[PDB]
């Protein structure tokens, strides 16, 4: 599908409310597997289970081993832009 | 499963 960017706004207390999965060293991209009902991804609005994360707040995950996107996901605060895609 | 999952 068309890329897309997705703005998300978390409070410090709370994570993402994503699950990932994927990842370079699967050979894929890092992908939401699940939206959690009522966290910051499901109230954002923009993000859906098969969305491939490109990148976030401008950092590319495109090629990123899952832990890595894991730490990096994981530090974003605030009002977090996502760069995402369903394919 | 052959992926790993993560909860953020």
């Amino acid at each position: 599908g068309p890329i897309r960017k997705v703005l998300l706004l978390k409070e410090d207390h709370e994570g993402l409310g994503i699950s990932i999965t994927g990842g370079k060293e699967h050979g894929v991209p890092i992908l939401i597997s699940e939206i959690h009902p009522g966290q910051p991804a499901d109230r954002c609005g923009g993000l859906h289970v098969g969305d491939a994360i490109l990148a976030v707040n401008g950092v590319n995950l495109r090629d990123t081993k899952h832990k890595e996107a894991v730490t990096i996901l994981s530090q974003q605060r605030g009002e977090i832009e996502f760069e995402v895609v369903y394919v | 499963s052959r992926w790993q999952t993560s909860i953020i």
